[PDB]
RNA sequence: CGAGCUGGAGAUACGCUUUGACUCGGGGAUGUCCGAAUGGGGAAACCCACCUCGUAAGAGGUAUCCGCAAGGAUGGGAACUCAGGGAACUGAAACAUCUCAGUACCUGAAGGAGAAGAAAGAGAAUUCGAUUCCGUUAGUAGCGGCGAGCGAACCCGGAUCAGCCCAAUCAAGCCGAAGUGGCUGGAAAGCUACACCUCAGAAGGUGAGAGUCCUGUAGGCGAACGAGAGGUCGUUGUUCGUGAAACGAUGACUGAAUCCGCGCGGACCACCGCGCAAGGCUAAAUACUCCCAGUGACCGAUAGCGCAUAGUACCGUGAGGGAAAGGUGAAAAGAACCCCGGGAGGGGAGUGAAAGAGAACCUGAAACCGUGGACUUACAAGCAGUCAUGGCACCUUAUGCGUGUUAUGGCGUGCCUAUUGAAGCAUGAGCCGGCGACUUAGACCUGACGUGCGAGCUUAAGUUGAAAAACGGAGGCGGAGC
RNA sequence: GUAGGGGAGCGUUCAGUCCGCGGAGAAGCCAUACCGGAAGGAGUGGUGGAGCCGACUGAAGUGCGGAUGCCGGCAUGAGU
C-alpha cells in the first residue's frame, strides 16, 4: 500500500538537526528531531505534543493514565534552517574530513 | 462460382443478363422445325440484380 | 501577405486558398489525425472462449428452472461480453491533396488574425529562456495566448520552457491540429514557407 | 475556433439501433435468428439450368487509343513508345492499338504497336505514317 | 470505452415510481408493477378527457328537465321552446340558472310556452 | 549510499551501528530430502547397502546410452517452428466425394527462433538469377457430384541481402535553478499584493488544487567492474478430385548414361530454350511471448486475469471444476475514567474539522421490517385506476394555484408473448438492485449523402521522421464495345 | 394504426477544445406544487465530504419489465 514509496525512501535530515514546522499546525515551531523514519516518512520532533493514554489492562498496578508523548509527521517540515526561516540546501564542500560532504544555502551554516 | 463466368450472364455495357435459350439443344428433341435453331439472345428485367451479384467484379 | 519581423520583409509570396477558410475542410483533417493517434486498446473478453469456464452445466430438461449451457455467456455474471471492444487500428489515409490543402488553409486562418514570422534568431543568446521571454514581450507575445513556434535549429527550440506561452515544433513539423490548438502562430523559418 | 468547427451537413448521419425498440423487433418474426448461411446465390435458381459451356481463353487485350486523342488538341508530341505515357495511355504489360473515332484531318505521325484498317486509312489520308513493329 | 448504465435506470424508475401517489399495494412501491399500472391508467386518463364531457352535459340535462317539470313542462318541450324562437340560445350554463335563480328560470319556461302553442 | 535498522506484521524484550548497519548492485562460500533422480527398493519427500578416504563425526563414489579420452545426452518449457500420425460436428437447406482441414488433438525434436537456402528453378524476355517475409498481381488462370466451394505463380515495388566447402550505451548512484506576507480554513500548495527560476510547466507525495516545501524532472557526472535417374503398380503434393494429366514424392517389383551426355519446358515428337541432381553447412528480413518498461477517446471491482491474490475455501475416487470479499481519519490522538450489563451492546467524557468518521467504520438507493403523526375504514362484490364533487388537514416552486388524504357517483376485462381472436380458465414473471441482446473485420460489393480533384482519379508495402508528417505511383478504378 | 421504411432529437460513458464552478464544499443520494412537444432539464432545501456542470465536435462496452435469463439481497407460505 505504498507509504513513503512516492518519495525515494530518503530523508533530507538526521536525528539531531534542529528543524521547524511549516504549514499544518505548529507553524514556525522548531524542535530537535528524535526519531526519524525514511520508510513511512515519519518524523518525531519535540515540537508537536500529543497527550495520549496508554492502555495497560493487567501489567500490574495499571494505574491507567494519560502520559506525555510525541507524535510523528510527514514531509511537513523544513529540515535544517539557519536564517531562522525555512531554507533549502544542495551546495556542497568538505572541511577536514573529505570522506563526508556538507550542505548549505545562501550562508553555509548547517 | 467460376461456373458463372462461363454462364450466360455477360457483363454488358448496361448491366443486364446476356441470356440464350434453354428450350432444347443437346438431347430430348427431334420434333418441330427451327425450334433448336433458337440459339439467340435472352434478357430479363427482374433477375438482373440477383444474378450480377455473382460476376460483376470480375467483368 | 505577412511582413517578416527579423531579417527581411516581404510576405507577398504564397497564395491563400479560396474560399476564405472553410471549417468543414479542417474538420475532416483534424479528425483523420486524431484518428491515427487513437492507439488500438481494448481489454475485453468478448469471446466466450478466452474466459476460463467449463462446457457443460446442469441438465437441459428436468433440473427445473435452468436451461443453460456454459457459465461464460453474456447472460451470466463474470463471463464474456457480447460484442465487446476488440483491438483495432482505425487509421485510414485521407487524400494527400486535401491534406496539402489542410495546412494551406490552416495557416490561412492565422493570416487573418494572429500571424508572425521571423528570420534571424540571434536575439536569443544561448539557452537562458529568461531572455527568450523578454524577446516575446517586445513582440506582442505578452504570455496570455498560446503560441506555436515552427522553426528549425536546436538552440532556438532549446529555449522554450513554458505552458500557455509557447510550444516546440522541430523541423517545420506542422499540424492542422497544432496550429488550431494554439492561438498565435510563429512560422519563423522560411524553410517550408514560400 | 477548434470548438466552432462544425460538420458538412450530411457528412455522417447517426447509426441505426435495434434496441430500445418500444415497438421494435429485429429481423423477420420467425426463421431469422442467429443464422447466416442462406445467401442469395446457390445453384437451383436460374444460376444452374442455363445452357452454357463456352470456352475461356483470354489472349491479348490491346489498348484502345482513340483517334481524337492524337488529333484535335496537341502539337504532336511524337507518340513513339515512351513519350506517349504522358498522353494518358499508361497501361504497360499489354501492346498498343490504334482505332479511328475522332475526325479532324491533321498530319501526325503515329508509332503504335498495332492499328486498324480504318485507322491507317485515316492518318496517311491526312498526312503521317503508321509504324508497326517488324 | 465501457459505459455503465448507472444513475440512469434508477432515475428512469423513480420518475415512474413517484407518479404512484395513492396506489394500493406494491403498485405504489414496486416498479415492474407501478409502471404497468400506468399503462392501463393511460388508457383511462385520455378516454376520460373525452368522456368527462359526456358526463357533465348529462348532468346539466337532468337539472334542466327537473326544473321544467316543476312548472309543468319537460326537457324535450323546453329546449325545443328555445329553438322555435332564435331569441333564446342559452343551452349551456342554463342548468346553473335553474338552480341558483329560480325566478330567472321561471321566465324562460313561460317563454317556452309562448313560442310553442 | 549516509542513519538508521531490528522482514509482509499491528506488539513486547534483548540488540546490531562512524573499525560506515541496513538497503540497493555485482561475484563467491554453504545448499538437508524429494524430483530426469542416477546405490537398490519405493505406493515421491521413505527404507535398506556396499566400497573408499578416516580422529569418531563426517565426506566422496556406486544409473543408463555414444566414446581411448575429454565431453556430451536421457529433463523441464506459456506461445511460436519443423516432422510422424491424423477426426467429427458443420457445409453441401439430406448425404457417400470435397469442404470443415490436413484445422483440433496426440507424439518426437530444437532454439532465442525455426523452417528454408546457393538451381537438373522460375519463365517466355534468347530474361530474372539463393531462401524467407510484406504489398500487388487477384480473386485472375485453374480446380470442383463443373455443386457447395476451394484457389496459385511469373512481372514489379519494398524489408533484408554473403556464399563458402567436399567426393572422384544499458543496471547501482550522486549532483541538480527558483517565495514571503496577509486573509477565509481544522488544515492550503487556494484567494490577494509582489518577486524569481526556467537546456528543468513530465509526474507523485506533502492535512485541499502543487514551477519556486519534498522526492524527482532538463542537464551533467558516473566505479571496483558486471553485460552487449527413369518405368510399371498402389497413391499423394502444388489451383489440379483421373481429366489429354506433366512434374515432384513414396511403398513394392525392375533398373540408364555421362560429351556429337543427361533432366526439364502441363501426354507425345522434332525444333528451340533454360538448367547440369542422386554430398553438406550457412548471418539478416520473419513468428511468438512467460518476463520488463512505457503508453491508453482500457475497466474502476456484478468491471477487469479466475483471484485488489487464490488455483485458497469448496466439490469429485480421479482427470478436473472453482468462488465471494475494497475504503475509519490528514496523522491514531482508535476512546483514561464513570453508568447499566456475565458478556454483547449502548450512553456520558475526552481526542478530532467532523463521532451526523467509532474499528462487522467512505457515500448509504431499492426490495423488506418497525415506530410516530395526519387523514380514514367493521352491509359491500372491489385489475386495484381515471374523472367529478364534497369533507378534513397542511401553505418553502405555493392564501389562492394547488398539495395530501378521503367519502361518493360515473366509467373501467393486468403486462408481455404467441395469434383469425387474450382479462384470459393460453405462455413468462416473489420483489428490487445490478449485469444482459443488431457488433466487429476484410484497399470486399452495391446505393444514398457529404467533401477534396476532375477526363483523370489514388496509392499498398515500406523508408525517413513523430509532443507533429511527408515521401513512396508495383497497382487499382475512368477511358470501346462485341 | 402492427410488421416495415423515412425524418428530427433527448440521455449516458470516454476524448479534444472553450468558458468555468468547488472548503462558505462537487459528484452521488433524498423531497418538490417549476419549465420544454416528448425523450428530459432547472431552481431551492436536506444529506454528503471531494471533484465535477454547460457548449461544440469525435468515438461506443449507450438507454430494460420480461428470455422457466444471470448475481446479490430481501419477502410470502407462519410463528406454520
Ligand atoms: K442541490
Ligand atoms: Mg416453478
Ligand atoms: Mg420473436
Ligand atoms: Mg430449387
Ligand atoms: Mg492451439
Ligand atoms: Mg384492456
Ligand atoms: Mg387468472
Ligand atoms: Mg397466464
Ligand atoms: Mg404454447
Ligand atoms: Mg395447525
Ligand atoms: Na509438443
Amino acid at each position: 500500500p505504498s507509504a513513503g514509496s512516492h518519495h525515494n525512501d530518503k530523508l533530507h535530515f538526521k536525528k539531531g538537526d534542529t528543524v521547524i514546522v511549516l504549514s499544518g499546525k505548529h507553524k514556525g515551531q522548531t524542535g530537535k528531531v528524535l526519531l526519524a523514519l525514511p520508510r513511512d516518512q515519519k518524523v518525531v520532533v519535540e515540537g508537536v505534543n500529543v497527550i495520549t493514554k496508554n492502555v495497560k489492562p493487567s501489567m500490574t498496578n495499571p494505574q491507567g493514565g494519560q502520559e506525555q508523548r510525541e507524535l510523528a509527521l510527514h514531509a511537513s517540515k523544513v529540515a535544517l534552517v539557519d536564517p531562522e526561516t525555512g531554507k533549502a540546501t544542495r551546495v556542497r564542500k568538505q572541511i577536514v574530513d573529505g570522506k563526508k560532504v556538507r550542505v548549505a544555502v545562501a550562508s553555509g551554516k548547517t | 462460382t467460376h461456373k458463372m463466368a462461363k454462364r450466360r450472364i455477360k457483363i454488358t455495357g448496361t448491366g443486364k443478363v446476356m441470356a440464350f435459350k434453354s428450350g432444347k439443344r443437346h438431347q430430348n428433341t427431334g420434333k418441330s422445325g427451327d425450334e433448336i435453331r433458337g440459339k439467340g439472345k435472352g434478357f430479363v428485367l427482374a433477375k438482373a440484380e440477383w444474378a450480377r451479384m455473382k460476376l460483376m467484379l470480375p467483368r | 501577405a505577412q511582413i517578416n519581423v527579423i531579417g527581411q520583409n516581404g510576405g507577398r509570396t504564397i497564395e491563400l486558398p479560396l474560399p476564405e477558410v472553410n471549417s468543414g475542410v479542417l474538420h475532416e483533417v483534424v479528425t483523420w489525425q486524431l484518428a491515427s493517434r487513437r492507439r488500438g486498446t481494448a481489454s475485453t473478453r468478448t469471446r466466450a472462449q478466452v474466459s476460463k469456464t467449463g462446457r457443460k452445466m446442469y441438465g437441459q430438461k428436468g433440473t427445473g428452472n435452468a436451461r443453460h449451457g456454459d457459465r461464460s455467456v453474456p447472460t451470466f455474471v463474470g463471463g464474456g461480453v457480447a460484442f465487446g471492444p476488440k483491438p483495432r487500428s482505425y487509421d485510414y489515409t485521407l487524400p494527400r491533396q486535401v491534406r496539402q490543402l489542410g495546412l494551406a488553409m490552416a495557416i490561412a486562418s492565422r493570416q487573418e488574425g494572429g500571424k508572425l514570422v521571423a528570420v534571424d534568431g540571434f536575439d536569443i543568446a544561448d539557452a537562458k529562456t529568461k531572455n527568450f521571454i523578454s524577446w516575446a514581450k517586445q513582440n506582442g507575445l505578452d504570455g496570455t495566448e498560446k503560441v506555436l513556434l515552427v522553426t528549425d535549429d536546436e538552440n532556438t527550440r532549446r529555449a522554450a520552457r513554458n505552458v500557455s506561452w509557447v510550444s516546440v515544433l522541430p523541423v517545420a513539423g506542422v499540424n492542422v491540429y497544432d496550429i488550431l490548438r494554439h492561438d498565435r502562430l510563429v512560422i519563423d523559418a522560411a524553410a517550408l514557407e514560400i | 475556433g477548434s470548438r466552432k468547427d462544425r460538420k458538412r451537413v450530411g457528412r455522417g448521419p447517426g447509426g441505426t439501433d435495434k434496441t430500445a425498440g418500444r415497438g421494435h423487433k429485429g429481423q423477420k418474426s420467425r426463421s431469422g435468428a442467429g443464422k447466416g448461411a442462406f445467401f442469395e446465390g446457390g445453384r437451383s435458381r436460374l444460376i444452374a439450368r442455363l445452357p452454357k459451356r463456352g470456352f475461356n481463353n483470354v489472349g491479348t487485350t490491346y489498348e484502345v487509343v482513340k483517334l481524337s486523342q492524337l488529333q484535335d488538341l496537341e502539337d504532336t508530341t511524337f507518340d513513339r513508345d515512351t513519350l506517349e505515357a504522358y498522353r494518358l495511355v499508361r497501361r504497360k504489360n499489354r501492346p498498343v492499338k490504334l482505332l479511328a473515332s475522332g475526325e479532324i484531318s491533321r498530319a501526325v505521325t503515329v508509332h503504335v504497336d498495332a492499328a486498324s484498317a480504318a485507322a491507317i486509312k485515316a492518318v496517311e489520308a491526312a498526312g503521317g505514317r503508321v509504324v508497326l513493329p517488324e | 470505452p465501457r459505459a455503465k448504465t448507472g444513475i440512469v435506470r434508477r432515475r428512469r424508475h423513480k420518475k415512474v415510481l413517484k407518479r404512484a401517489k395513492g396506489f394500493w399495494g406494491s403498485r405504489s412501491k414496486q416498479y415492474r408493477n407501478a409502471f404497468q399500472t400506468l399503462l392501463n391508467a393511460a388508457t383511462y386518463e385520455y378516454r376520460d378527457r373525452r368522456n368527462k364531457k359526456r358526463d357533465f352535459r348529462r348532468l346539466w340535462i337532468q337539472r334542466i328537465n327537473a326544473g321544467a317539470r316543476l312548472h309543468g313542462m319537460n326537457y324535450s318541450t323546453f329546449i325545443n321552446g328555445l329553438k322555435r324562437a332564435n331569441i333564446d340560445l342559452n343551452r349551456k350554463v342554463l342548468a346553473d340558472i335553474a338552480a341558483r335563480e329560480p325566478e330567472a328560470f321561471k321566465a324562460l319556461v313561460d317563454a317556452s310556452r309562448n313560442a310553442r302553442q
